[PDB]
RNA sequence: AGCCUACGGGCAGGCGCCGAGGGUAGGGCCCGUGACUGGGGCGAAGUCGUAACAAGGUAGCUGUACCGGAAGGUGCGGCUGGA
RNA sequence: AAAAUGCAGU
RNA sequence: CGCGGGGUGGAGCAGCCUGGUAGCUCGUCGGGCUCAUAACCCGAAGAUCGUCGGUUCAAAUCCGGCCCCCGCAACCA
RNA sequence: UGGUUCGUGGAGCCAUGGGGGAAUCUGGGCGGACCACCGCCUAAGGCUAAGUACUCCGGGUGACCGAUAGCGCACCAGUAC
RNA sequence: GAGCUAGCCCUGGCCAGGGUGAAGCUGGGGUGAGACCCAGUGGAGGCCCGAACCGGUGGGGGAUGCAAACCCCUCGGAUGA
RNA sequence: GAAUGCCGGCAUGAGUAACGAUAAAGAGGGUGAGAAUCCCUCUCGCCGUAAGCCCAAGGGUUCCUACGCAAUGGUCGUCAGCGUAGGGUUAGGCGGGACCUAAGGUGAAGCCGAAAGGCGUAGCCGAAGGGCAGCCGGUUAAUAUUCCGGCCCUUCCCGCAGGUGCGAUGGGGGGACGCUCUAGGCUAGGGGGACCGGAGCCAUGGACGAGCCCGGCCAGAAGCGCAGGGUGGGAGGUAGGCAAAUCCGCCUCCCAACAAGCUCUGCGUGGUGGGGAAGCCAACCCCCCGAAGCCAGGGAGCCAAGAAAAGCCUCUAAGCACAACCUGCGGGAACCCGUACCGCAAACCGACACAGGUGGGCGGGUGCAAGAGCACUCAGGCGCGCGGGAGAACCCUCGCCAAGGAACUCUGCAAGUUGGCCCCGUAACUUCGGGAGAAGGGGUGCUCCCUGGGGUGAUGAGCCCCGGGGAGCCGCAGUGAACAGGCUCUGGCGACUGUUUACCAAAAACACAGCUCUCUGCGAACUCGUAAGAGGAGGUAUAGGGAGCGACGCUUGCCCGGUGCCGGAAGGUCAAGGGGAGGGGUGCAAGCCCCGAACCGAAGCCCCGGUGAACGGCGGCCGUAACUAUAACGGUCCUAAGGUAGCGAAAUUCCUUGUCGGGUAAGUUCCGACCUGCACGAAAAGCGUAACGACCGGAGCGCUGUCUCGGCGAGGGACCCGGUGAAAUUGAACUGGCCGUGAAGAUGCGGCCUACCCGUGGCAGGACGAAAAGACCCCGUGGAGCUUUACUGCAGCC
RNA sequence: CGAUGUCGGCUCGUCGCAUCCUGGGGCUGAAGAAGGUCCCAAGGGUUGGGCUGUUCGCCCAUUAAAGCGGCACGCGAGCUG
């Protein structure tokens, strides 16, 4: 039936955004963590 | 006056709405600096703080004059009596001669085109406001302030009304609608007469809906929840509570007094 | 489409209306009877009290309402058919 | 103030 | 099958913890008061203390075995 | 109340959230309650190398591994997924 | 982590067709005046039937499925909470 | 060599199940190395409120073209959404942005918090809402309101002419609002035509026919009509719009008003531009139906009373009047992003080309009462990416059945009957609405004749919309197929519509209007937060929070001993702290240090009293009536008080299938009764109750393959052949019966018996078959949720 | 207990005999017909409903009779629940 993943761009960008991250101390420390691991994307890459 | 319906459908037989002859004359509220974006929302910064709120018909706000001492001595003609979704009483719209217009919790009797005013002198009668001190010991009165220059706060719902019980110096004693005998400062204003729409207390919602149209979501009994939720909850098989009626938060609900103890607000009470 | 024919006609035969009654369905009135149940009338010497009749030992009666093993009691009002 | 009852027929 | 409480004059109950005394209401019997009956007044009479054994100097009383009574249990399957 | 070895213990010292509240050397704290002796030391401003720590980084080594080991990755790996 | 789900807030959209026929008005009757009674008009309702849409009654099938909740027949709401 | 071990490889099950909707195929041409599967054509079937068109979201080159077939495609592939390469997406007017504001977010000022950070005014951000200028054609292999053609617009800048007190972030108006019902005109859309325009056709017995067949429009400035939507003009005063105003707003004054004018739309018409069927390698007209769309800010009614801001008018402030606006007309200027393609799906969410899920618009025609339903069908799109035979059992889905007719069974579960529209005609009971579609009947097709109103016209023909009567025809049958209630009686529970355990429970559970109790006088009580702040509420006792009950009707007894809550300026106790009698350590001392009794000291608790729609409770044993029997009466013990009404073998009754009565041939169920109620009882309400119910029980009628009891038949599998080809499982196996034996249920030991070797289709007795380190049970000084008068703490509160 | 699915029903049976019928047969308080009891004997039979989840019973209507037990209270990789 109507599964859990209902893709929306404005959502994804706004929830897991690079800006959204930077805005919370918890969110800032997420990036810090990723950059430090070498991930190629930090913020779930989207596009509009 | 309360209108009743025929049984042409259950939940109707019983239902009864408010008679709107008192109002009439004007339906749409006064566009003019009078309505506002009345913001629905059943709770503060996030969590709900008043369970079962919500739903309910869209509603515009009417800013009313809760301190008529604004325009002292300036007399006005009561232009119309309109309906107000925001409250139980009816509000009356009045054009001042000052040009200006504004609303005012429509007192019982106040009639159209009749003139009214407020001042430390106005003819003691329906719709006039004057510092409590100048009002004849006895004469009823609504939209009473509680402290000089802080707006009406007492007696505002259909039928409410306090009575001047007697003077006592800087102060004056009032027997509020609840029956508590309060001492309100002499300067506090208050407009002569009662509130009107007294029939309010008789309308029977009728159906479970309506209760909803008012923005009241079903209210479940503690009894019906589980130990986890409410305290009454739980028990395998319907229960007799289990000593001594309590609220979802703890505190007893049958009799336990709550008003603050050492509230400086005493000293002016009795009842 | 037969018969006798006195031949546009008559009979037989055919179709239709109605039609006794039978059928089905649903109502109404009356009578009988029914576990159980409600009081009622009656029946020589039963059990409990004593309400009423003499200020019946709390005047009586009354419409009503509530209560009580039972008569009855009490409230409100009413009558005198009590003072 | 308080204080009940008296078998059947005759 | 288990864990309980109980048994005493006619009746309904006490004394049984902590032994030597058997208490109360009622009823019963004998007298009064009434024309008489109740009701009232005065005076009594009646109790293997459920049985059997044990303990003690002495047991209804403390101790166990039975015999009858009225309670509560009998759960997961 | 915390810190110390110190868990209220005879509990001093060192900090200090509350109340009260000095003196400037005849001033004032300490020497494990407290007195007295005797002795130490100058609180309520600050600064100060070095010896100490660590290994993203470069180098040298190994009775270290040798592609299921060794870092997760000897390879276009924080990738594919 | 409320892109599922639960509630609420702001703003939009959606609900074939058919039926029943409340309040009101209006005329007639009625009375001292009324209540009221009649037709007509009227078009109410968590009203009725039933598609969309929202469900999930009962049965069967499915059960290494078409599917980690599906399909068939059937059934409830369908101007409202 | 074992850890249901870890990683990897390869086995077995097995050429087995399967190959993803039973909408469906056949053939002839091509192409090629090879074609059931690619291309073409001709038959055939399926969808057609879609299985067709457009738009959004999401996906992201999947688009078009040319080469290709390793793999991907449940088979095949010459094909492709695959690989490789090359093309392809054009905007002042469509959509976003150099506009607006909503929720919400952010946040100068300001408030708060160990830090992190939390609030918060304005402002800012924020869109499917407000605002705003493009229509019809033509082109490409692939883009088009984007390029092109025709017609028509919008801003800005400048010059010019002619106008006027011009001018704000400021003031005012407007923007501007709900739901249900609707008028009058239109348009979209559609149906006809005896008319216009057309290639053609007369077959197979007849028709050269007012024949058949095809099509008879679209867009359109200014002006003009026809529908509407908006709108009083004057002129004086002014205490108001946080006056800066000749604008709003108020009063007063002529005139004027189911209006005119002035405006603004929509629709016709319009110069003119465009398109333009069926057929064999060029008209463009007239009737009729008609919107859920337009005129739109239309109108009525209703109660629950229906965003904001900018654009836009208008008013004045400084300012500035050489500016400036305003109207014209010309010239010029007009950026950024998006635009391919999929888009109910093989390109989106579901690991898959997945029978699931996905918002908005169009959604033709005929018939059936209607309709978005149902059957068929246009347009357009599809036959579902394995096929070919066979015609066993067995399963699925489907059709029919003799006589019987619920005997089936836990249960009529399932299936059958009934089934639309019209007319008759419908009971108890009732809250008078209803029950009611109660039940139970009749009608239903086509043909001819007569005849009634309506709409459009024009009054009159056509064209449509309702009808009424009379004869008559054929069938087994006329809602001739499809969509399409089985009905009644009677209990229980709940009033009722509603809500729930996504994914085993839809209920008698939750909710519900309504009743009661209680809290709360406003910086309310309550909730969230450390706080600031916020909800409560821009409310104010007819209001708000908590609690129980749960429409309505008749009602809701007795017990404050204990418990809770409420009231008690006395008493009793009580911690700091006050107070210091009096004692102690040290000094030679002044002193310094220590203990420390009287008494005074809060809340709380004890204590007094209230309190039941507050927690809660609401008895026993003897006796007695003139037949017995029983006990209205009595005695006695105990209590805080001993269960009232009403109901009662019940969702409650153990004994129990109580015992009577009813229904039945027969009734542990069922209905009515009785009452020794193991163990009903009054807002954890008691007893009832019309109506309602996918709720649970009992009975009848109707009908039936449920059954006596099976039989035949259809199709999709199962079976054979070609093609692709898994799975759990698996110590190894050369894996028979009986009677014993064995850790107690043996293919495997013993004795006897039977037994050539290997498969195929079938059935499930056994392999203590598979699958889950059993849910139950106990064990563990394992764990979690919950509880309270367990312990001990903390928030909170006094 | 790293699972031996647990009542009853339905379907399919098969076995024991301590036999409900039907066949033999001795006693009898067996006249007859019937009955009682015991002996031998399962070869084959051993009904259909009402009530209950029931096994079991109890009834209804028949019968020659309406037997009792075992098979993991036979039988859920056979069904029902
Ligand atoms: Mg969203
Ligand atoms: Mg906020
Ligand atoms: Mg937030
Ligand atoms: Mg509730
Ligand atoms: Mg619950
Ligand atoms: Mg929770
Ligand atoms: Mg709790
Ligand atoms: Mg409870
Ligand atoms: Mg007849
Ligand atoms: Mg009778
Ligand atoms: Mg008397
Ligand atoms: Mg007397
Ligand atoms: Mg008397
Ligand atoms: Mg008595
Ligand atoms: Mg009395
Ligand atoms: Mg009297
Ligand atoms: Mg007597
Ligand atoms: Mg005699
Ligand atoms: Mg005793
Ligand atoms: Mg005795
Ligand atoms: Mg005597
Ligand atoms: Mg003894
Ligand atoms: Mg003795
Ligand atoms: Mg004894
Ligand atoms: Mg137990
Ligand atoms: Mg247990
Ligand atoms: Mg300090
Ligand atoms: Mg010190
Ligand atoms: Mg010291
Ligand atoms: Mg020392
Ligand atoms: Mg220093
Ligand atoms: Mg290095
Ligand atoms: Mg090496
Ligand atoms: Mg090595
Ligand atoms: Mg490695
Ligand atoms: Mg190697
Ligand atoms: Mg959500
Ligand atoms: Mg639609
Ligand atoms: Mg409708
Ligand atoms: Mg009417
Ligand atoms: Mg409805
Ligand atoms: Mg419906
Ligand atoms: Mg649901
Ligand atoms: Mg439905
Ligand atoms: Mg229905
Ligand atoms: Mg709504
Ligand atoms: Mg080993
Ligand atoms: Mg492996
Ligand atoms: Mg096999
Ligand atoms: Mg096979
Ligand atoms: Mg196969
Ligand atoms: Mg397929
Ligand atoms: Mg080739
Ligand atoms: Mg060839
Ligand atoms: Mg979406
Ligand atoms: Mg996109
Ligand atoms: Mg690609
Ligand atoms: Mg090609
Ligand atoms: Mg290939
Ligand atoms: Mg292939
Ligand atoms: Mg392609
Ligand atoms: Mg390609
Ligand atoms: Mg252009
Ligand atoms: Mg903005
Ligand atoms: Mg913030
Ligand atoms: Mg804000
Ligand atoms: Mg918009
Ligand atoms: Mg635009
Ligand atoms: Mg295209
Ligand atoms: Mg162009
Ligand atoms: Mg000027
Ligand atoms: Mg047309
Ligand atoms: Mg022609
Ligand atoms: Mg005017
Ligand atoms: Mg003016
Ligand atoms: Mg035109
Ligand atoms: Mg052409
Ligand atoms: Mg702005
Ligand atoms: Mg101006
Ligand atoms: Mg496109
Ligand atoms: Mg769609
Ligand atoms: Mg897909
Ligand atoms: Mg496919
Ligand atoms: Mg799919
Ligand atoms: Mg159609
Ligand atoms: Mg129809
Ligand atoms: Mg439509
Ligand atoms: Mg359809
Ligand atoms: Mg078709
Ligand atoms: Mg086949
Ligand atoms: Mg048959
Ligand atoms: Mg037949
Ligand atoms: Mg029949
Ligand atoms: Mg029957
Ligand atoms: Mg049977
Ligand atoms: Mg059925
Ligand atoms: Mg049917
Ligand atoms: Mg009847
Ligand atoms: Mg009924
Ligand atoms: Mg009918
Ligand atoms: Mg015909
Ligand atoms: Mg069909
Ligand atoms: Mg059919
Ligand atoms: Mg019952
Ligand atoms: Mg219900
Ligand atoms: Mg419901
Ligand atoms: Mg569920
Ligand atoms: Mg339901
Ligand atoms: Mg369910
Ligand atoms: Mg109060
Ligand atoms: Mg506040
Ligand atoms: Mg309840
Ligand atoms: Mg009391
Ligand atoms: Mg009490
Ligand atoms: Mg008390
Ligand atoms: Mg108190
Ligand atoms: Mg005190
Ligand atoms: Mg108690
Ligand atoms: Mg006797
Ligand atoms: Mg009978
Ligand atoms: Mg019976
Ligand atoms: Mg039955
Ligand atoms: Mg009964
Ligand atoms: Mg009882
Ligand atoms: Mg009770
Ligand atoms: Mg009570
Ligand atoms: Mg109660
Ligand atoms: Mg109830
Ligand atoms: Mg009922
Ligand atoms: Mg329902
Ligand atoms: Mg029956
Ligand atoms: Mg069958
Ligand atoms: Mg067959
Ligand atoms: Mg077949
Ligand atoms: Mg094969
Ligand atoms: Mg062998
Ligand atoms: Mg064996
Ligand atoms: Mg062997
Ligand atoms: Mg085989
Ligand atoms: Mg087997
Ligand atoms: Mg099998
Ligand atoms: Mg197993
Ligand atoms: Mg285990
Ligand atoms: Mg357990
Ligand atoms: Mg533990
Ligand atoms: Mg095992
Ligand atoms: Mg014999
Ligand atoms: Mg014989
Ligand atoms: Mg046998
Ligand atoms: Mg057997
Ligand atoms: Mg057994
Ligand atoms: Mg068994
Ligand atoms: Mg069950």
């Amino acid at each position: 039936m109507k599964r859990t993943w209902q893709p929306n761009r404005r959502k994804r960008a706004k929830t897991h955004g690079f800006r959204a991250r930077m805005r919370t101390p918890g969110g800032r420390k997420v990036l810090k963590r990723r950059r430090q691991k070498g991930r190629w994307r930090l913020t779930p890459a989207v596009r509009k | 006056a309360v209108k009743k319906f025929k049984p042409y459908t259950p939940s109707r037989r019983f239902m009864t709405v408010a008679d709107f002859s008192e109002i009439t004359k004007t339906e749409p509220e006064k566009s003019l600096v009078k309505p506002l974006k009345k913001t629905g929302g059943r709770n503060n910064q996030g969590r709900i703080t008043v369970r079962f709120r919500g739903g309910g018909h869209k509603r515009l706000y009417r800013i009313i004059d809760f301190k008529r001492w604004d325009k002292v001595g300036i007399p006005a003609k009561v232009a119309a009596i309109e309906y107000d979704p925001n409250r139980s009483a009816r509000i009356a719209l009045l054009h001042y001669v000052d040009g200006e217009k504004r609303y005012i919790i429509a007192p019982d009797g106040l009639q159209v085109g009749q003139q009214v005013v407020a001042g430390p002198d106005a003819p003691i009668q329906v719709g006039n406001a004057l510092p409590l001190r100048f009002i004849p010991v006895g004469t009823v009165v609504h939209a009473v302030e509680l402290e000089p220059k802080k707006g009406a706060k007492l007696a505002r719902a259909a039928g409410t009304s306090a009575q001047i019980q007697g003077r006592e110096g800087d102060y004056v004693i009032l027997r509020l609608p609840s029956g508590e005998l309060r001492k309100v400062h002499g300067e506090c204003y208050a407009t002569v007469g009662a509130v009107g729409n007294a029939d309010h207390k008789n309308i029977v919602l009728g159906k479970a809906g309506r209760s909803r149209w008012l923005g009241r979501r079903p209210h479940v009994r503690g009894a019906a929840m589980n130990p986890v939720d409410h305290p009454h909850g739980g028990g395998e098989g319907r229960a007799p509570r289990g000593r001594p009626p309590a609220s979802p938060w703890g505190w007893q609900t049958k009799g336990l007094k709550t008003r603050k103890r050492r509230k400086p607000s005493s000293r002016f009470i009795i009842a």
